[PDB]
């Protein structure tokens, strides 16, 4: 079980760590959060009691450092940084344990929502969609714009997302325009698994990280990347059988993971509409239709 | 954006666009079978790709063979009408390939704009204009072309025959959608007005009959009489 301690917490804030989350209070003595399980990525993020505009946070993996966070009075913002001396790590932690300076991850025995959620998730394919080599954690937030939306502006600061588009050559194959485009197994399988992403374990990665930061930070090109990875498998003919089975599953935990609340701004109606009601796999995602339709049958 | 009322000078302005129309690409006679179920036999049908500024009229004619052995035969017509028209873009020089295609059906828009990724600079565009090129198959001489080929085709025609010689590309337009407006709603007195005067002929290289300035103005009014006569017919008013 791992650890990442926080200096203090001069400010009032609403943090999360994975699906979970509390409120702060300005100068309340907290120091962090122990007892996180490894062998999974995780995301701490924060919400400012005064302005909750920008929600931002980091993309982490245990093994790969020790991490805390520390509030930068002059950027205003909780900062992640590694702190490379072993040692110094240590004894801190001990002295924040033995003084219960920490909440506690607070992981359920039977509960294996979070690894639903992040699978296939790897931090070293987050740290090539979020480019900042220096650190081993990668800052995501609500205004951070996608390549793909920069092209339709820092592009230091931008999430470098796989660009997918049903109208531009590389998915249609000239001389097979109307084949190509009714049925896009040749973008999905050639041209994105075979020539890019190399295997579904890859894409399915990448599809989970851009729920993930749909979800916790608003992210709104995060969201259009998620459906958009959706709906290339939806209306793809022909998909590998173990693909659709796994796709299925994912689909499940994000929709039964959604804040109730939300489904009206993180759910396009006519993507999930096309995708379970007429698109090729429209019988092929039998659990996400179930939860979809008992969850959230306005929508459809 | 789409063509409307409000930017309806576009039409006859020096950037060079076509108006693509695919309502006769497909078309059928429905027909009983020796058991009584119901069976559709195909005809010849056309692309109507149209010049406005300078009448110049691309006719592509789609033979039946076409639709042998496909399936889905009103989805397939959409691709194949896109199919045709980027390949007459191809055909043209850059300097005569249109900045603009006009579709007359929003359902035009993918197939040709995914047939058109090629050319990113050419605008594909709707148009809120309900415009009456479906009653291109009333003018005789297009009806015919159409009718007699064996193969695939591509005939060229001026819908203004010699009209731009006297009036501009905007009435000229106007007398063309006038009259295409009237063949639609009644082609037979449409017809009946047009040819009712044995004097007034028609050129061999042209589809109208030889009007003088004054007897189109006379014609004109017997269109507009026509449709509202039809409007009132169809109403009750
Ligand atoms: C016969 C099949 C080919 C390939 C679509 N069609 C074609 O060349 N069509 C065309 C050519 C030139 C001008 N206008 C149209």
């Amino acid at each position: 079980m791992n650890t990442v301690p926080f200096t203090s917490a001069p400010i009032e804030v609403t943090i999360g760590i994975d699906q979970y989350s509390f409120n702060v209070k300005e100068n309340q003595p907290f120091h962090g959060i122990k007892d996180i399980p490894i062998g999974h990525v995780h995301v701490i993020h924060f919400q400012h009691a005064d302005n909750s505009s920008m929600r931002y946070g980091y993309w982490f993996d245990c093994r790969m450092g020790n991490f805390y966070i520390q509030y930068d009075p002059k950027d205003g913002l909780y900062k992640m940084m590694e702190e490379r001396d072993g040692a110094k790590f240590e004894n801190i932690v001990h002295n924040f344990k033995e003084r219960q300076m920490m909440v506690s991850y607070p992981k359920i025995d039977e509960d294996d929502t979070w690894y639903n959620l992040t699978e296939f998730v790897q931090m070293d394919k987050i740290r090539k969609i979020v480019r900042k080599d220096e650190n081993q954690f990668s800052y995501v937030d609500s205004s951070m714009t996608t390549v793909q939306e920069n092209e339709l502006s820092d592009p230091a600061h931008s999430l470098n997302y796989t660009v997918i588009n049903f109208k531009s050559r590389e998915a249609i194959r000239p001389g097979h325009e109307m084949e190509d485009f009714l049925d896009k197994s040749y973008y999905l399988n050639t041209v994105m698994l075979q020539g890019i992403f190399k295997n579904s374990s890859n894409y399915f990665g990448e599809l989970q990280f851009a729920f993930l930061n749909a979800m916790f930070f608003g992210n709104y090109g995060s969201s259009l990347q998620w459906h958009a990875m959706i709906e290339l498998i939806c209306s793809s003919a022909t998909v590998p059988k173990h693909m659709l089975d796994k796709l299925d599953e994912i689909l499940y935990y994000q929709i039964k993971t959604l804040p109730e609340q939300y489904s009206d701004i993180l759910l396009n109606e006519r993507v999930w509409n096309i995708c379970l009601y007429s698109s090729f796999q429209k019988n092929s995602l039998h659990n996400t239709e179930k939860i979809m339709e008992n969850k959230y049958p306005e929508l459809l | 954006g789409a063509m409307n009322s409000s930017n309806y000078a576009e039409l006859f302005n020096n950037d060079i666009k076509l108006f693509v129309d695919d309502t006769n690409v497909y078309r059928v006679t429905v027909h009983k079978t020796f058991e009584g179920n119901v069976a559709t036999k195909a005809i010849n049908g056309c692309i109507f790709t149209l010049n406005p500024k300078t009448g110049h009229l691309f006719l592509k004619i789609i033979h039946t063979s076409v639709w042998a052995g496909q399936k889905r035969l009103s989805q397939l017509a959409k691709w194949k009408t896109a199919e045709e028209v980027s390949a007459l873009v191809r055909s043209l020089p850059k300097e005569e390939q249109p900045k603009q295609i006009i579709v007359t059906r929003k359902a035009m828009l993918d197939p040709l704009e995914v047939h058109m990724l090629d050319f990113p600079n050419i605008a594909i565009r709707p148009t809120e204009l309900r415009l009456p090129f479906s009653a291109a198959m009333s003018i005789d001489k297009l009806s015919d072309v159409v009718m007699k080929a064996t193969e695939p085709q591509m005939v060229l025609f001026n819908i203004y025959d010699d009209w731009l010689d006297r009036i501009s590309s905007y009435t000229a337009f106007s007398r063309l959608t006038l009259l295409l407006r009237a063949l639609k709603t009644n082609e037979e007195s449409a017809k009946m007005i047009l040819l009712s005067d044995p004097t007034i002929t028609i050129k061999s290289y042209h589809l109208w009959p030889s009007f003088t300035d004054e007897q189109w103005i006379t014609i004109e009014s017997q269109m507009r009489d026509l449709i509202l006569t039809e409007y009132g017919r169809k109403y009750n008013v």
